[PDB]
RNA sequence: AAAAA
RNA sequence: AAAAA
RNA sequence: AAAAA
C-alpha cells in the first residue's frame, strides 16, 4: 500500500532482486550452560537459541513412555521491536512456540529417549521479518550443537508477494505492506516440509510459483547450515 | 548397487552416508531410510570392514550401558537407598542391600556408607528402555571415592581419551587417571593433566 | 513466561482400529461410508444465541460450535483511525472432550482464534473501513467469540463456519447522538463482502483426507488448512500437527482443498441466505 | 424503581399473574462426547450442562477416601448478556460455582464412588435472571442423563418482591429492579432445600409467603423434570 | 477459567469429640457451656488501625478479624452517576488457620465478600448518594478491607461486624478545590442509617446452633445466614455448606436468629456509640 | 528535601535526638490457631507475625533432606499506608520476603527437621517506616512463640542519614526525605548480622558511624525481645 | 575455666547458659559453639549433678523417639496400613499387617478394625532422621481406643503431668487418665479434670 | 498472593571440589589462577541490540547479559512532573542456567531489578528531570530491560555494568510537534552524570572473594554488594544469601569493595568511551 | 498426579 | 514430581 | 504431593 515494494528498476526497498536473500551469519556454542547453543541472524533478524536435555522429565505423568517430550519457547525480547514489545507472553508467541515445536518434532529422533524432556529457548534479540523461521533454525542448530540426535537440519524462508510480484525471503516492509506471506521450513535432504504458513492472499499459481522459490532459498541456506555446523572441525 | 560416499568425513545431520542393503547394527548416530543411511548428528565418518558408523563429536550426555564402570555423584540419600547422578539423560539409583550385603535395619539412617556430595565409581547392574539404571558396587576397586581429582569430559570423548588399545591413556599416565564410560576421570603435586584432557575434548579430530 | 510441550494426550486409539478406519480408503471411502473429499453432514441454526448480536451453532458431524458477536462503540486504534475493530476468542470449553479443563485459552485454542482471526482479515470479507461511525473519534468493535461446545474432529473448518455465519447474523443498531446504541433500533447487518471457508485436509498414511473426524484425527500424521474465498483465492494456510508432509502431499492437499471449497461455499451460502 | 413492575392490571411487565412460571424447555443428551448433558430453558434463560465422570482423580491429594470430589463450573458466555461479559471468571461466577456445588452435594451419592472426580460444566448461553438455577437444574439432569446415582433430582426458582408484590420466578427487569430476589432450591421428594439465597430486602412474614411460592413454583418445574427424563423411553 | 472442587478438608475431628459437643445440646448449652441461641464472647476495637480511614478488630470467640477503609476521590461509574462506591474485600489470612495458604482469594473468602456486600447494600445502611461530591463528576469509593488473622468458626458473622464497626469508624476529610483531600482536617463521619448484622444458624443434626464455633463448623450438616437491620427487615440470606435443609429448619433458623439479632445489634450499637 | 528533617534544635521532626530510637511494643500469643504468634510495634510501625510448622512439606521433591524449608511472607495491608496499597503483592514485596526469609535462614536451627517447612507469616498493619525490620522481628518472636530452635534472636533497625546527620531508627520522613536509610538486623549475642540494606548514598566514613550507631539501637532492642519473651513466665 | 551462670532461670534464645569444656550429650534446646552453650528456645535453665539442660516451656509439636507410647489420630486409611497424627511434623504410619499379626488378604477392605476419626495408642516401632515414624500396636493396652476421653496437650508440658515419680499423675487420678508422650492423655461422671490439667499447662513454671 | 521459600537447589558440588576451589585462596588466588579481589575478564559489546535504543552485551566470565533499552514518551507520573520514568527489568531466561525454567520474573530476578534500579537512581547517575520534555504535560520514559543469557556467577555486577552501558548507548530521537519522535533523527545520548558500579564481595568461610563464579558462589555462605560512583560514595548495598556475616566481614568487604570499584569504574568507563 | 442476568 | 517483526 | 512505609 503506502511504500512502492518494487521500485520502477524491478528491485525492492532494500535493494533485491526477488529471487535474493538476505545475508546469513550464524554463531555456534555461543553459551556456555547450555548443552547446545545457537545465534542465527538473516538480514537484520536475529534470534538465539538454547538447548537442555535429554533428561528426565520431573512431572512424569507428563512424560511419555515412548518418546522425548519437546519443551520450546518461542520468545521477542522487549528491545528486538521497533516500538517495545512487551515481555508477556503474547498470543503470537503462543501460536509459535507451537508451531515451531512441531516442526521440531518431525527432526529430533524424540524415541531414542524414553520420559525424557529436551528444552529449547528461543529469544529473538532483533525482529526485522521472518523470526520465527530464523528462531526454528537456531533452534535446529543449537539441537545440534548439543548432539541430539536429528533425522536432517531444518532451512526455512518466507517468500511472498510484494506489488503483485512474488519474492523471496521478506523484510519487515514487505511484511507489513505486502500481499502475502508464507514462511516454509523443511528438512531439505528428506524433502519434507515441517511448518507452513501463509497470510496475506494468493491465486493457486501464485501460491505454488512462490513454494517453488521457497525450496531454492531452502537450499541455499540448507548448506549455509551444513558448512557452519562443519566449520569449527574445518 | 551398494556404496559408501565419504571417507573420514566430518558428518552433519540429515547427510547421506550410504545407499544399498548393508546388514549394519543399529546405531543412534546414523538413521537408515530404506536404502539410504544417514547421519543423525554432528560427528566423524568411519568405515571397519564391510561395515560403518558415525563417532559423534558433539554431546554432553552419557547413554546408559548394563556392564558400563560409571562415577556417579550422589544426589539423594533415600529411605531404601541412593540417587546417583551419572551424567545420563536418567538418575540412577544404588540399593543400600547391594553396597552393605544385606537387608537394612531398624538402627540405620546413617549416611557414613555415602551422602550428598560424594562420588562413587559402580558398575551399572540393570538397565533398558523401560527403567531407570541400578547401579552395584561389588567390584574391586568400586564404591566411595575417597581420595582424588574428578575431571568431568563429554562422555563422546571418552574413548579417544583411553585411545586405541589404550594407548592416550598411557601417555597420559606416564607424565601425570581412571576412565570411565562416563565422561568422568578420578585421578602428583598439582600436576595439571587436566589442561590437557580438555585440549583432547578440544582438538579430537586431528591426528 | 510459558511453553509449547509434546503433549502428554489419551486418545490411545486401539492398534486394531487403525486398520479398520483406513481399510476402505481403497474404495475412496471412509467409517462413516463418506467419500474421502466429503465433508460430515453440517447444520447452520442463525441466532441461536439470543442475546448475541449475531449467532451461530454450526453442527459437523458430532462437532459442535457456537459463534456470538457483541458490538461496541470504541475509540478506533489510533495507527488504524479509518477502520473498526475485530477480536475474535475460541474456548475449548471442558464440555467439548474429557481431557479438555477449565483454564484460559491454552495453545489449541489461542491458535484456532487466530488462524481464523486471519483468515477472516485477510480475506476482506469483513471491510472494517464499513465500521467506522466517526472517523478518528469512534468506531465498532465487533467481539467475535467463538465457543466449541463438542469435540468431534476438525473444531478449525467449524470454527471458521460458525464464524462467518455469526458475522452475516450481526444485527446492527441505530446510534443516537447527543453517541449511544439504541437496541430497539436494528438498521442494518454487518457488512461482508462475501464468505469465506477453511478446508482442513489430513494426512494419514498414502491418503489425503478432508474434514477428518475424532478417530481420524488421531491417527493422522498431520494436517493442512486452507482458506478460499468464492473466486478461490487462497486466503490462510496453516499446517498443524507433529508430523511432516511431503510437498507433492501440500500440492496435492490443495488441489483437493480447493476443490471441496466450491462445493462447501455453496452451502454455506445456502445457509446464510446469500 | 424506574419501571412499573406491577401494572395497573395487577399483571407484570412480561404478561404474567405473580404466581405464573416462565416457560420451560429441556433438552436431554445433547452432546457426544460428554457422559451426560441437557440444555434448560427457562423463558429466555438458557444454560447448557455437561458431566463427565467418575474417573479417578489424578492430584490423588485432592481425592476424598470415600467420597467422589465433584467438581463444578458455572461460567457466563460472552453474549449471554445484554452487554457483553468478559470470559475472565468474576467473582460471582465464582460464587455461584461454589453454591451450585454444594447444591449438588446433597443429591449426587457420591459414596459410592471412593478417590473419583465428577466434572460438572455449565456455560450459560442467555442471562435473563435465574441462571443460577437454570444451571443447576441443567446440572441435575445432566448427571441423570449419565446415570451418575442420586438421591433426587433438583428443582429450584428464584421467588422475589416487585412493587411491593410477592412474585414467583422473576425476570431480568423484576431481578434488577424489584425489592428481592431469593433462588431457592429443592429435592422436592425429600423436601430438602439444596440452595437458599436472597439479596434485597423482606419482611419475614414477605419472605415465609415467598418460600410458600417457590415450593409450588419448585413442584410444577419438578414433574417437568420427571416428565422430561422420561420422554425419549415413552 | 477456575471451577469448585469439593474440599479434601484436614479438620478430620475425632468420633469421639463429636458425641461430646452436642451431649449437653439437650440441657440447651454447648461445650463452652454457652446456650445454643448465644453467641461467644464479642469485643470491638475500633480504630486499631491507625492508617485506616476507619477501622475495627473484632475479637468473637477466638475469631478475629481487622476490618479497615481508605476512601479515594473517584469518578462516578458512569451509569450511576449520582452515587459514590463501595469495593469490599475479604482475605482469609495464611495466619489465620494452618490449611489457609497465601494466594488471591479463594472461593470462600469470595462468597465471604460478596455476602457482607449485598448485606450493607440491601441493607441501605450506607447511602452510596450521600457519597457524592460532584454529581457526574467525582465521588467517594469507600474501600473495605478485610482481614481474618484468626479463623475460630462463624468468620461470616464477625466479618460483618467488623464491617459495619469499621463504617462507623470511618472519618472523613476536608476535600480542597482549585480536587484535594486535606488529611489535616476530618470534616465528618462516614454517613451509615443504622448497623446491620449477620447471624449464621448451623444445622447439627436435629438442633439449630447459633454462632458455631470451629468444632461446631467441623460437624454442622450446613449453615445458614440472615442479615437484619434494626426493624428486623431479613437484608441477605445464604445457606453455606453441603448439606441440606428442610424447610422447617430454615423457617426455625429464620425465627432464632432474628430473636438473636435483636440482642446482637443493641450490643453493636454499644460499641459504636450511637 | 522539602521538610527541614534536622531542626534548628538539633532535633528530629517527631522531637527525637539523633541516637534516639523510637517507643517499642510487643505481644505474644495473640493468635489462637498459630504455633506461634507476635505483634511488634516500633513507634507507628506494626506488625503481625503467624508461625506453623515444623511439619511435612507435602510438595516432597520442593523439600530438603537434611532441612527444613522456611516459607516467609512478608505482607503489607491495604490500610496499614497513607494512601491505599493494592493487596496483590508488589516486588517489593517480594523482595522483602527473600530478604527477611535469608535472614531468619542463619538463625532458625532447621537441621533439626529434615523434610519439613515451617511457614512464617508476616503482616504489616501499619507502615510508618522500618516495616521489613518489625516485621522480621516479629517473625523472631512468633518463631520464639512456637517453641522452634534458634541460634538467637533478630533484632534491628534501620539508621541513616537526614540533612547530613546520621540517624537512628528512622520515620517516614526521614525515609521518604532523607539522603540515606540502611536496615540492618543481627543475632546480637553472636555479633552476625542477618540483614543489611542500604538505600540513598553514605560517604565510607558515614556508612561506619552510621553501622556503629545501629549496633547500640540494635542491644537496646535485644533486651526489649528477652524482656518480652521472659514477661508471661515472671 | 569452666563454670554456669544461671540458678533455675528462665531462659530465652541466644542466652548464654555456661563457658568450658563440659561432656554433655546433645539436645535440640542447646547450642555449643566451642567453649560457650547457649539456648536455643524459651525455656527453663535447669541442673543435674554435674551436667544441666533446658526445659522447653514452649512448642506444640512431638518429636518422635522409638518406643515412645504415642496416642494418635488415624487420618487415612491406605491400601496396606494406616496413616496417623501424632502431632509431631512428621505423620506417622500404622502397617496392617501389625495390628493383624499377618499379610493383608484379597478379600479384606474393611476399616472395622480403624477408620478416620479414631484414636489408636500405639509404640514407635522405628523412627530416624531419614524416615517417617513406623508404629506397633503390639504391647498390652494399645490399639484403637473404644471408651473415654482424648485431652490435648503440649508434650514439651509431658513431663509435668507425670510429675517426678508419677506424683502429679498420683494427684490427678486421686480426684478424677493415660499420660502419652505426646502431649496427649486418655480418660466418672463428667468430671472436669481438663480444666485442671490446663492450669498446670499455663502454670508449669511455678511451685 | 506468593511466598518466598528455601531453595531446593540442585547444584550439589562434590565435597572434594570444594577443598580444590579453597586451596589456593592461602596464596591469594582461585581456582581459574585470579586474585581474590579480581574480576574475571570483561567485555562490552556496544549496539549490539540494533532494535535496542541503546544496548550493551557484557560478558564477565561464563555470565552474559543483554541489556536493551526502548524510550517512549509518556505521562509524567502527576507526583512527579518534573521528571522522567526509569523502568528497570530483569529476566534471568531458562537459557541462562539448567534449573532456570520460563515464566514471570522469579524472587531473584526481581530483586536483581530492584537493586540495579536503586543503584541507578541513587547514585544520581541519570538525572531524570534531565527526562522532561514539556514539564507537567510529557517526558521520556526509559525502559531498561536486561536478560541474563548465560548465567556463571555474580549476575547482579554484571546485569548493573550492562545497564550503565546501555543507558550510555541510548540514542535520543528528535520530537516533532503538531508530539512525535522522528527515529531518522538522532538528536542526542542519554544525558548520565558518571558510571556506577556494584561490586559483590562473598564470604567463603574466612576469606573474602571478588566476583565469585559459579562454583565459588554454591560454596559461599553469603555475598554482599556495594555500589559506588566514581567519588566513591556508597550508593547501594544488598546482603543476599542464607548465611550471616560478622560486622568486621562488612567492614572488610566494603573496605574490598571499594578499592575494585576505583579499578572496575576506570575500566568501564575505558568501554564508555568517557 | 466493585456491583446488579 | 485485538492485530500486523 | 515503575519507584519511595
Amino acid at each position: 500500500e503506502r511504500p512502492k515494494l518494487i521500485l520502477d528498476d524491478g528491485k525492492r526497498t532494500d535493494g533485491r532482486k526477488p529471487d535474493e536473500l538476505r545475508s546469513i551469519k550464524i554463531e555456534l556454542g555461543v553459551l556456555k550452560n547450555a548443552d547446545g547453543s545457537a545465534i542465527f541472524e538473516m538480514g537484520n533478524t536475529k534470534a538465539i537459541a538454547a538447548v537442555y536435555g535429554p533428561k528426565e522429565m520431573h512431572p512424569r505423568h507428563l512424560s511419555l513412555p515412548d518418546r522425548a517430550v519437546l519443551r520450546v519457547r518461542y520468545h521477542m525480547t522487549p528491545f528486538s521491536t521497533d516500538e517495545r514489545k512487551n515481555p508477556a507472553p503474547s498470543r503470537r508467541e503462543i501460536e509459535l512456540s507451537k508451531v515451531i515445536r512441531e516442526a521440531l518434532e518431525s527432526a529430533v529422533l524424540v524415541e531414542l529417549f524414553p520420559r525424557t524432556a529436551i528444552d529449547v529457548f528461543t529469544e529473538i534479540l532483533q525482529a526485522d521479518a521472518g523470526s520465527r523461521l530464523v528462531s526454528l533454525m537456531a533452534a535446529s542448530l543449537a539441537l545440534a550443537d548439543a548432539g541430539i540426535p536429528m533425522r536432517d537440519l531444518i532451512a526455512g524462508v518466507a517468500v511472498g508477494k510484494a506489488d503483485g510480484v512474488i519474492i523471496l525471503d521478506l523484510n519487515e516492509t514487505e511484511a507489513m505492506w505486502g500481499e502475502a506471506d508464507m514462511p516454509i521450513a523443511m528438512m531439505p535432504s528428506l524433502n519434507q516440509v515441517t511448518l507452513f504458513q501463509l497470510n496475506g492472499s494468493m491465486t493457486p499459481d501464485e501460491f505454488r510459483q512462490a513454494f517453488d522459490l521457497a525450496v531454492k532459498g531452502i537450499n541455499i541456506i540448507y548448506n549455509l547450515e551444513r558448512e557452519a555446523l562443519k566449520s569449527k572441525y574445518v | 548397487q551398494e556404496i559408501v560416499l565419504q571417507p573420514r568425513s566430518i558428518v552433519v545431520p540429515g547427510e547421506l552416508l550410504a545407499e544399498g542393503e548393508f546388514q549394519i547394527p543399529w546405531s543412534p548416530y546414523i538413521l537408515k531410510i530404506n536404502s539410504k543411511y544417514y547421519s543423525t548428528v554432528v560427528g566423524l565418518f568411519d568405515v571397519k570392514d564391510t561395515q560403518f558408523e558415525v563417532i559423534p563429536l558433539e554431546g554432553s550426555f552419557y547413554y546408559p550401558k548394563i556392564n558400563d564402570i560409571v562415577i556417579g555423584l550422589v544426589e539423594d540419600v533415600e529411605i531404601y537407598g541412593w540417587v546417583v547422578d551419572i551424567k545420563a539423560p536418567y538418575k540412577a539409583y544404588l540399593p543400600a542391600s547391594n553396597l552393605l550385603g544385606r537387608s537394612i535395619n531398624v538402627g540405620e539412617d546413617l549416611r557414613r556408607y555415602l551422602d550428598v556430595g560424594d562420588y562413587v565409581i559402580a558398575r551399572i547392574e540393570n538397565f533398558d528402555r523401560s527403567i531407570d539404571p541400578v547401579l552395584s558396587v561389588k567390584g574391586k576397586d568400586l564404591g566411595r571415592v575417597s581420595n582424588g581429582i574428578v575431571i568431568d569430559i563429554m562422555p563422546v570423548k571418552v574413548p579417544r581419551v583411553i585411545g586405541k588399545n589404550k594407548s592416550m591413556y598411557e601417555t597420559l599416565t606416564s607424565k601425570s587417571i581412571f576412565v570411565a564410560n562416563n565422561g568422568r576421570i578420578w585421578a602428583f603435586s598439582e600436576e595439571i593433566l587436566i589442561e590437557a584432557i580438555r585440549k583432547i575434548e578440544n582438538e579430537s579430530h586431528i591426528k | 513466561g510459558h511453553m509449547s510441550s509434546t503433549p502428554s494426550n489419551q486418545n490411545i486409539i486401539p492398534i486394531i482400529k487403525k486398520e479398520s478406519i483406513v481399510s476402505l480408503f481403497e474404495k475412496g471411502i471412509r467409517q462413516d461410508g463418506r467419500k474421502l473429499t466429503d465433508y460430515r453432514p453440517l447444520s447452520i441454526t442463525l441466532d441461536y444465541a439470543k442475546k448475541a448480536d449475531g449467532s451461530a451453532l454450526v453442527k459437523l458431524g458430532t462437532t459442535m460450535v457456537l459463534a456470538g458477536t457483541k458490538l461496541e462503540i470504541d475509540k478506533p486504534y489510533e495507527d488504524t483511525p479509518n477502520q473498526g475493530n475485530l477480536i475474535v476468542n475460541v474456548e475449548l470449553l471442558p464440555l467439548a472432550y474429557e481431557t479438555f479443563e477449565p483454564g484460559p485459552p491454552d495453545e489449541n485454542a489461542i491458535e484456532l482464534a487466530r488462524v481464523v482471526d486471519r483468515s477472516l482479515r485477510d480475506s476482506k470479507a469483513l471491510d472494517l473501513t464499513k465500521l467506522v461511525i466517526e472517523p478518528g473519534k469512534s468506531v465498532w468493535t465487533v467481539w467475535l467469540d467463538v465457543y466449541v461446545l463438542d469435540y468431534g474432529g476438525n473444531v478449525l473448518d467449524a470454527c471458521t463456519l460458525a464464524s462467518v455465519a455469526a458475522l452475516y447474523n450481526t444485527k446492527v443498531y441505530k446510534v443516537e447522538q447527543h453517541i449511544s446504541v439504541n437496541k430497539n433500533e436494528v438498521v442494518g447487518k454487518l457488512p461482508l463482502n462475501y464468505p469465506v471457508v477453511t478446508i482442513s485436509v489430513a494426512k494419514v498414511d498414502k491418503y489425503l483426507v478432508v474434514d477428518p473426524d475424532l478417530d481420524e484425527e488421531s491417527i493422522m500424521d498431520a494436517k493442512i488448512s486452507f482458506s478460499y474465498t468464492p473466486d478461490l483465492k487462497i486466503v490462510g494456510i496453516q499446517k498443524s500437527g507433529k508430523g511432516s508432509m511431503s510437498l507433492q502431499d501440500i500440492d496435492q492437499a490443495e488441489n483437493t482443498a480447493r476443490s471441496t471449497a466450491v462445493k462447501l461455499l455453496e452451502e454455506l451460502k445456502k445457509h446464510l441466505g446469500i
